[PDB]
């Protein structure tokens, strides 16, 4: 009814996509010509990664 | 039971975008994402998400 | 005594993998673990797990 | 009954196996073309190193 779509947790690369740390994931928004884009989505704190 | 109704939720992504601006092709430092070759395959347009 | 009954647990890993797509060979720092060599002994195809 | 197996934490390198803090093990996904894999068996916090 608002006309609007959330995008998800994606990235032009898989590299970016998650740190190395052994916990959370990458928080990189641009790094050369790839891209993440951070998630926007009600599911923030839901569905495990 | 009701109360255990659904909801439906959309996701939207882009694949091939390339960022045309010059200046907005930056790397937050210098040795980020480092290889081998002497092209680095990250200057090249994105082909997929 | 029952109650100490056992389990079993099966583990996998692979051993000769080389990462064959070029985009995936990256280092995420420059100096991560350098060397006297001229030629670097961790860009040939690991042999061992 | 599921037909899987738990991957545990292997390398194919001993160098980014351990990290010099005098406490916890690496974390390093890939670092040229080697690689590390994260423990995901059920004995996570279990089986000292």
């Amino acid at each position: 009814l608002f006309q609007e779509a959330y995008p998800p947790l994606c990235s032009s690369d898989a590299a970016m996509l998650r740190t190395a740390h052994a916990g959370e994931t990458g928080a990189d928004e641009v790094h050369l010509a790839q891209y993440l884009i951070r998630d926007a989505s009600p599911l923030r704190g839901c569905l495990p990664l | 039971y009701p109360l255990i109704g659904n909801i439906d939720i959309t996701f939207i992504m882009p694949m091939g975008v390339f960022q045309a601006n010059s200046m907005d092709r930056y790397t937050r430092h210098a040795g980020d994402f480092s290889t081998v070759s002497e092209q680095d395959p990250r200057q090249f347009p994105p082909q997929g998400i």
